[PDB]
Parts: C-alpha cells; structure tokens; sequence
C-alpha cells in the first residue's frame, strides 16, 4: 500500500470508463438496449421514439 | 378454438416467408407491436407462438 495514491487515480479512471460502457447495455425504458435491433425491428415512426 | 380455451401452436425449425402475410388483403387488422411488419423477412426468431 505504499503507492496507493496513484493506484486510486488509476482505479477511479478505469471504474468510470467501465461504468460508462456498462451504461450502454441499459435500455432506459426502450424495448431494447441495442440500436441495431431497433433499426432492424421497427419502422421509423416507432424507431424515432 | 374459443377465447377462454385459445389454441397455442409452437412454430419452430422452419423458414417463414412473411411477405405473403403483409401482401394479403384478407385480414381486416394486421397490427404489429414489437416488430415492423416489413422487417419480418429479415430477422431470425425462436419461441414463435400462434
């Protein structure tokens, strides 16, 4: 634990990036979290929503 | 079958041409909710139930 101060910075940056990528897998109330699935499954009037 | 005893048929291990369903005018209502009617020929599915 001598070099904890640098390790905290590295861990915080990696954790923030990891959480940012994990947020892509959430649908946020939509039918799916994948854009390609929405483009392939729906017409533009519902796809815009 | 009647609505209280509605018949459920499993559809699996087949290639489906949905274009004959869209282009047929015999159906008074042809309304899809979670998928587009014209994209049905381009996707693969499982757990199809009628």
């Amino acid at each position: 634990s001598a070099l904890g101060k640098l390790q905290d910075v590295v861990n915080q940056n990696a954790q923030a990036l990891n959480t940012l990528v994990k947020q892509l897998s959430s649908n946020f109330g939509a039918i799916s979290s994948v854009l390609n699935d929405i483009l392939a499954r729906l017409d533009p009037p519902e796809a815009e929503v | 079958a009647s609505v209280y005893a509605w018949n459920r048929k499993r559809i699996s291990n087949c290639v489906a041409d949905y274009s004959v369903l869209y282009n047929s005018a015999s159906f008074s209502t042809f309304k899809c909710y979670g998928v587009s009617p014209t994209k049905l020929n381009d996707l693969c599915f499982t757990n199809v139930y009628a």
